């Protein structure tokens, strides 16, 4: 039928669960068609949370207390799958303990790096 | 402090208030308030954001480039940003930020990279790019190894990525100086870009 | 009593037994007589370390001139001699005996000046709202509190630490 991904028409593909038109030869999932069953993301986190577990509590809330090397951007991280994507556009207008010790480390080599720009900063003064 | 503080339902607390010395317990558990259970449940049911116009030419050169060429022919390519990415810690770190720590240009070259690391399938992804991208995931899948982008996906990408991140940046809840931080040092990337026309 | 504000500062009045019948010896103060159970805590039986010097200083009968007088404090239940810290006497009337460790209520940043009179503290319905994004200059501006409208952030040790060496190498250029 359509293709909300794609933006076109394409073959016609239906899901068993939330039925949506995409392209065939193409998944909504990363993982490649080259199976049995098809699930979109939208469908997945939906039938994982949106229907009736943990809707008033955040699952992102205690995401922070495993991950490391990623802090400014994590809200939006936990919505990866409640978005469908799409095809190419543009508008006209354009056109918590081994982590601690990873944190220790990371701030003891930012330590010495600010050691290391000390220097050259009286280097480059004098 | 207070006159409302108890993991448990609440009775004034500042042990089981109302009750006789031989019912404490101290063992440890998860902890929830919910307002004594919905006031033990209602009594018993009741006793029942642009970017700078600085160097905007890249975009519209590629966009009408990537139609039939894609931007890319060989599929090991040569081009990582591994490399673009290790150099920001020895030559614009060292030179333009203000001494001190650099955490603000490291850790997000690393979130960057874990970005990208799960990117693919959702975005930045044209009709035959897609196709290439399935055919990638297939002859990467004859030795069940995860597919590590980092040694077959170019650097001409991460300026369109720079580019639609700011849109879905304040699709979710978020105070506006992070944002502010954020295109901060994007314009600090098209600073550094502006003269390395090379690479990209 | 009156209708007056009451917030944690003050302390609660002190009874009439206390004040008055409080016997010879006790006359509400321990500057006067050994008072062994001044250093002694009810929790744990244990003794009063102060903070500035390591001792609890209690002496001994023989030589009552040798003891320093210590007092708890109102919120950390922190020890401090009275020699340590300028001050004469106890605080038992008026408000609570606020030891100079913790947040002061109003500091002066003279450059005409802010006074930040702290944020007093909200309670543990739905205005208390968290949000702890960033760790790298927030600009919180303060009422900060430490984990392992009024907008807070749940900062850590490490962010403070963070922010703390920024701000002091950014500055010792001037």
């Amino acid at each position: 039928d359509f293709c909300s991904a794609c933006n076109q028409s394409g073959s016609f593909l239906c899901c068993d669960t939330c039925p949506k038109s995409f392209h065939f030869l193409c998944l909504d999932p990363p993982i490649d068609p080259n199976k049995g069953d098809w699930h979109c993301n939208e469908c997945k986190f939906k039938i994982f949370i949106n229907n009736s577990m943990a809707t008033l509590k955040k699952i992102e809330s205690n995401f922070i207390k495993q991950n490391n090397n990623v802090k400014i951007f994590a809200k939006l991280l936990f919505n990866i799958d409640s978005h469908n994507p799409k095809q190419f556009q543009l508008p006209n207008y354009i056109k918590t303990q081994i982590d601690e010790n990873s944190i220790k480390y990371d701030f003891f080599d930012k330590i010495y790096k600010s050691k290391m720009v000390q220097k050259r900063k009286l280097f480059q003064f004098q | 402090g207070g006159r409302c503080l108890a993991f448990h339902g609440p009775l004034m607390y500042e042990h089981y208030q109302g009750w006789k010395s031989s019912w404490d317990e101290w063992v440890g558990y998860d902890r929830i308030r919910a307002y004594n259970e919905e006031n033990i449940a209602m009594k018993k049911r009741l006793a029942n954001l642009q970017i700078p116009i600085k160097l905007k030419s890249v975009l519209v050169d590629d966009w009408e480039y990537v139609t039939k060429d894609k931007k890319i022919c060989r599929l090991p390519a040569d081009v990582t940003v591994e490399m673009v990415l290790n150099k920001y810690e020895h030559e614009v770190s060292q030179e333009l930020e203000s001494p001190g720590s650099q955490s603000q240009l490291s850790e997000y070259c690393a979130g960057l990279k874990l970005y990208f690391d799960k990117c693919l399938g959702n975005m930045l992804l044209y009709r035959l790019e897609r196709l290439q991208y399935d055919e990638l995931l297939k002859k990467s899948s004859k030795d069940q190894k995860p597919l590590v982008p980092i040694r077959i996906y170019g650097a001409i990408h991460l300026l369109r990525l720079i580019s639609v991140l700011p849109e879905l940046i304040s699709s979710t809840t978020m105070d506006l100086q992070s944002c502010q931080l954020l295109i901060k040092q994007t314009e600090d990337f098209l600073v550094w870009l502006l003269m390395h026309v090379d690479e990209y | 009593s009156r209708g007056q504000y009451s917030d944690e500062n003050d302390k609660i009045p002190l009874t009439d037994r206390q004040l008055f019948n409080t016997s010879y010896g006790q006359s509400i103060t321990k500057l006067d007589s050994y008072n062994p159970d001044t250093h002694i805590d009810s929790n744990s039986g244990k003794f009063l370390i102060c903070y500035k010097c390591n001792q609890t200083r209690l002496g001994s009968w023989s030589h009552p001139e040798n003891s320093r007088l210590i007092m708890t404090c109102d919120y950390c239940q922190t020890p401090w001699h009275l020699d340590c810290v300028p001050r004469a006497s106890f605080k038992n009337l008026g408000s609570k005996w606020k030891c100079p460790l913790h947040s002061p209520t109003k500091v002066y940043k003279k450059i005409n000046y802010k006074v930040w009179k702290k944020q007093r503290l909200i309670n543990k319905k739905n205005q208390l709202y968290y949000e702890p994004l960033q760790k790298i200059g927030y600009q919180n501006n303060g009422n900060i509190q430490i984990i392992p409208d009024f907008k807070i952030t749940q900062i850590d040790e490490n962010s403070i630490k963070y922010d703390f060496f920024d701000k002091i190498y950014k500055s010792k250029m001037v």
